[PDB]
RNA sequence: AUGUGGAUUAAUUCGAUGCAACGCGAAGAACCUUACCUGGGUUUGACAUGCACAGGACGCCGGCAGAGAUGUCGGUUCCCUUGU
RNA sequence: CUCAUGUUGCCAGCACGUUAUGGUGGGGACUCGUGAGAGACUGCCGGGGUCAACUCGGAGGAAGGUGGGGAUGACGUCAAGUCAUCAUGCCCCUUAUGUCCAGGGCUUCACACAUGCUACAAUGGCCGGUACAAAGGGCUGCGAUGCCGUGAGGUGGAGCGAAUCCUUUCAAAGCCGGUCUCAGUUCGGAUCGGGGUCUGCAACUCGACCCCGUGAAGUCGGAGUCGCUAGUAAUCGCAGAUCAGCAACGCU
């Protein structure tokens, strides 16, 4: 992720449609999650790291 | 008649537990009826995720957004209880709405 | 893969979680928050070893709680560092906060310490057969722990080529979930690039 | 039956011998049904000419089908490829043009399936 | 079925006649899992049969299931380069259970533009002797008792 | 105050019983009208011929969960039981007929990289 | 209907290819995502840190010229204190 | 199964409802909701078993002998994949291989292979009537009743950060009646013409959806090849998610 795209998503658009999520932590065009904010594999590292208020292993 | 709604808001069952004993020693004490930690469905929220980068799709990890909720309706809102309520201090596991 | 994270499998039962707070709307922002301090307190604090981190929350305010081999240097006698990160914190806009640091009991079987010194080593001169053997005598010298083990996987000593390697001694019933397991891991340096090492740690068992 | 060129079906609905006719399909059907006042369930062995002279009125009255539909889309068709519009472009080439999978189907422009 | 045998489950008896062979019947005429439709399509057929033939249904069942049912079946067996055609007896539940399939998969078929009709004009078919399953019974016959011999291997 | 449920396969009904004629009240219409499939109504209808005691009592039913199958045999399921718990004395006939046994059989956990249940996509070597 | 080889185009970005790639990244391409092309510039910089040389401005709201990014002109102007 | 336990959720049993229904006063007698506990441990019997492990059969019980399904990948293999998540050693550009928009391309297209949907039709299509599920999302979002539109959709907008309010009282097959009598067909849906909406600064490449015209191919399939032993196979609907729309038949 260039840093130029990370900055040029973070600035405020000249108009609504160019707004996307871009993970936070690594900037990932795709494979990212609103509600948790942050990418894919990213989400799954924090999630063994562990601090996360609710996330755990789905079984039944 | 008034009845005040309190709304407890969060995920671990011990703690949930533990936030109903103290809510209704706090009752107890101070004198109002008070039905209990009444149950609540427990909404469960599941998240899919494969496990690797770069395709081997097959393979995922699942998870949970285990949320209690119980309710406490204590008729006779005495004003004392109010307060009581109001200065108790809880953990920040469980989230308290008072309605 | 081989093996899933032993902490998170045992987030459910055995261990506890890192930070404990359910808010909806604003979870993005929380989590955003956290990324960020989290982040920057790992790159500022190198010379003392931050083993654990919590944060507890309500409302406005935060609470953080970090678990450290020594806070000689994690907080000045004056509080030098002290208010050094209440500044980095204010300047992210953390709202009502403050510090609670707390010294390990064994660092000695703690997974990220053990981790954490072994490699600093290795990076300086040590080679992998006398770092590991001492962490491993130095962990297994406590008789709380019983089963412990460490990986090191990488161009071990510079080779144009990465070993698999590693020793064990003891029980790490990995696959029996009531075991007492802690995992830890850490990204080397070396010259040559970077070298990865793996831990487990076993504590005893938890009934009932 | 015979119906503007169209041979009406000996014995099937009205709905879909109306069908048959070139510029007509179910829904108009049902709708010409319900304002002429003819249910759809009949035969045609209970056809009567006054009937036909009805829908032939109100079919010339209020619809254009036919030989001047033929008409009408040739002249767009040709007035849009003399044009030089994207549209006219992919009618000369064969393809369709509302971009679909031209690569893998589109084998209905492209004519019966045809080997290299 | 590498352990011993597989429990086979007691299903439950058609109510109106008290034939479990019925209740096959329909198990076999399912597709896509329509039970009320596949009873409703066996009542049409069972009922256009009894009044075109003027007799018991059950009997006239019994007689199909009689007349159709087969007593021997072939098994292929490949030694020394080739395949060989062993047969070997069957019990009476494989005989039914292949008269019934029979019958249902060559009523499948015909094209007289109703299956409902169908089955009744084949089960009419298969008391009077002239029906498909008659036919596929007697080929199949053709080809094991065209081998008696190869029951030497006794497999 | 006799009381009996069913739970199978996500068929769940409530089912009160009372020593009266044999009416059906399914919601408040009569089987005959709810759900009229004679496997249906055989369904229902045979734990009572089992008993040997036909048109003895009445029947209040509330259903929630599943399909007519579904419903058709929780509700069987739910007399089947409520026989029993009205009167023990019938429970070795009951059982031989296996009535009481509920069938503990549902809805299988839809795995990942399965299109459904246990099949898998279409499988090609070359 | 979409993925994949392949050919054609100024671009047809790139990665992945049997079991274990192929409605796989791509869980949504009119501008972004966009890493590729013909097409106007631009440059210690769109984007931060620190050393020097001049600044109280930076920073905020509008009009004209343009196909837009381009630049010019109008409105307000630093918080500390004599070191910054 | 026992216990705790009645609101937004239920009704045994009392009253009002009087057409709109537990709708309303009332009540845990049950599910319902989620906490604690119990229960399958060959527990007991016979036969054999080396009197040992264990098998088969029988009573009990809900299940009998890992009751069912998931998570859980042993040492290692393939220098297997991923410097385009991230970070990382070396080299390479730096006045450029950096920077922004002077728009367009990422789908294009004579052809095959990979996995699905639509069907090829009567156990069905179409037309009218008619009952049943779970789970889940909702703030610069979900979106009531109402009106205008065939229908996308517009006006207006209650209730909801939420067992409540919107996702229709969440349905489809199911059941009743009418048409179709075996037709390239009332099956069948693409392709193509003309008229609109929505998201958005602007829909020509290069979106989605609606209406009208369009009527092609196509008859269970060649060797060989996939999967499937209990709610399994098959068939139907629904929702989470990336999103502003939308190629959403895809994954879950
Ligand atoms: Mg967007
Ligand atoms: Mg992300
Ligand atoms: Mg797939
Ligand atoms: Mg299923
Ligand atoms: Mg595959
Ligand atoms: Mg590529
Ligand atoms: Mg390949
Ligand atoms: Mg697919
Ligand atoms: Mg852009
Ligand atoms: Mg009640
Ligand atoms: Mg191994
Ligand atoms: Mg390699
Ligand atoms: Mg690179
Ligand atoms: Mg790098
Ligand atoms: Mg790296
Ligand atoms: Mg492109
Ligand atoms: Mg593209
Ligand atoms: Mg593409
Ligand atoms: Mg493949
Ligand atoms: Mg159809
Ligand atoms: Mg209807
Ligand atoms: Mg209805
Ligand atoms: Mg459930
Ligand atoms: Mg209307
Ligand atoms: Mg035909
Ligand atoms: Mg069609
Ligand atoms: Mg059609
Ligand atoms: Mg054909
Ligand atoms: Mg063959
Ligand atoms: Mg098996
Ligand atoms: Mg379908
Ligand atoms: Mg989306
Ligand atoms: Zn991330």
């Amino acid at each position: 992720a260039k840093k130029a795209l990370v900055h040029k998503a973070n600035k405020k658009p000249k108009f609504a449609v160019r707004a996307y999520t871009r993970c936070n932590k690594c900037g990932r065009p795709h494979s990212v999650y609103r509600k948790f904010g942050l990418c894919r594999i990213c989400l799954r590292e924090m999630a063994h790291a562990g601090e996360l208020p609710g996330v755990q292993k789905s079984s039944w | 008649g008034q009845k005040i709604r309190i709304r407890l808001k969060a995920y671990d069952h011990e703690a949930i537990d533990a936030s109903a004993r103290k809510i209704v020693e706090t009752v107890t004490r101070t004198g109002a009826s008070v039905v209990g930690p009444v149950p609540l469905p427990t909404e469960k929220n599941v998240y899919c995720v494969i496990r690797s980068p770069h395709k081997y799709k097959d393979s995922r990890e699942h998870f949970e957004m285990r949320t209690h909720k119980r309710l406490i309706d204590i008729l006779d809102p005495t004003p004392k209880t109010v307060d009581a309520l109001m200065r108790i201090d809880l953990p920040a596991s469980v989230d308290v709405n008072i309605q | 893969g081989q093996k899933i994270n032993p902490h998170g499998f045992r987030l459910g039962i055995t261990t506890e979680w890192k930070s404990r707070w359910y808010a909806d709307k604003q979870y993005k922002d929380y989590v955003k928050e956290d990324v960020a301090i989290r982040k920057l307190l790992a790159t500022g604090l190198e010379r003392a070893g931050i083993a654990d981190v919590e944060i507890e929350r309500t409302r406005d305010r935060v609470r953080v709680d970090i678990h450290t081999a020594r806070p000689g240097i994690v907080i000045g006698r004056r509080g030098t560092e002290a208010d050094r990160i209440r500044a980095d914190l204010e300047k992210l806009t953390g709202k009502q906060v403050q510090l609670n640091i707390l010294e390990v009991k064994n660092p000695e079987s703690q997974a990220q310490l053990v981790a954490q010194g072994v490699a600093e080593q290795l990076s300086n001169r040590v080679a992998f057969r006398r770092a590991m053997r001492k962490a491993i005598q130095s962990a297994m010298r406590q008789p709380n722990v019983k089963g412990i083990r460490v990986q090191c996987s990488g161009r071990l000593g510079g080779a144009e080529m990465s070993r698999s390697e590693f020793y064990r001694e003891g029980r790490v019933p990995l696959h029996t979930l009531r075991a007492d397991i802690d995992y830890g891991l850490y990204e080397a340096k070396t010259t040559f690039g970077r070298i990865g090492v793996k831990v487990w740690i076993y504590k005893g068992d938890i009934v009932g | 039956a015979r119906l503007v060129g169209v041979d009406l079906p000996r014995d099937k609905r009205m709905e879909i011998a109306l069908t048959y006719i070139y510029g007509i399909g179910r829904t108009r059907s049902n709708e010409i049904l319900a304002a002429t006042g003819i249910d759809k369930n009949m035969r045609t062995k209970d056809l009567t000419d006054d009937q036909v002279t009805v829908l032939r009125d109100y079919i010339e009255g209020n619809l254009k089908v036919e030989g001047d539909l033929r008409r009408e889309v040739q002249a767009d068709i040709r007035r849009k490829i003399e044009i030089g519009c994207y549209q006219g472009l992919r009618h000369r080439r064969g393809l369709p043009v509302r971009g679909q999978r031209t690569k893998t189907n589109a084998r209905t422009r492209k004519g019966p399936k045809r080997t290299i | 079925p590498r352990k011993g045998p597989a429990p086979k489950r007691p299903l439950v008896n058609d109510p109106v006649y008290g034939s479990q062979l019925v209740t096959q019947l329909v198990n076999k005429v399912l597709l896509e899992g329509k039970k009320s439709l596949a009873e409703r399509i066996v009542y049409g057929a069972l009922e256009q049969a009894r009044e075109k033939t003027g007799t018991d249904p059950v009997v006239t069942l019994k007689r199909a299931l009689d007349n159709v049912k087969p007593a021997l079946e072939v098994r292929s067996r490949r030694v020394g380069g080739a395949t060989y055609q062993v047969p070997v007896e069957v019990r009476p539940d494989r005989s039914t259970t292949l008269a019934l399939r029979w019958l249902v998969n060559f009523s499948r078929q015909r094209r007289e533009k109703t299956m409902v009709e169908r089955l009744a004009n084949e089960i009419l078919d298969a008391s009077n002797g002239l029906g498909a399953s008659v036919k596929r019974r007697e080929d199949t016959h053709k080809m094991a008792e065209a081998n008696r011999a190869f029951a030497h291997y006794r497999w | 105050p006799i009381q009996t449920v069913g739970r199978r396969k996500e068929a769940v009904v409530r089912v009160r019983l009372v020593p009266g004629t044999g009416q059906f009240n399914l919601d408040g219409r009569t089987l005959e009208n709810y759900f009229p499939n004679k496997v249906h109504q055989q369904l229902i209808k045979a734990p009572l011929v089992t008993v040997d005691r036909v048109d003895q009592f009445d029947i209040y039913a509330h259903l929630d969960g599943g399909g007519p199958s579904g419903q058709a045999g929780a509700l069987r399921l739910a007399i089947a039981r409520a026989l029993i718990l009205v009167q023990p004395e019938d429970r070795p006939a009951l059982k031989k007929a296996g009535f009481l046994t509920r069938d503990p059989r549902a809805i299988e956990r839809k795995k990942y990289g399965l299109k459904k249940a246990r099949k898998a996509p279409q499988y090609s070597k070359r």
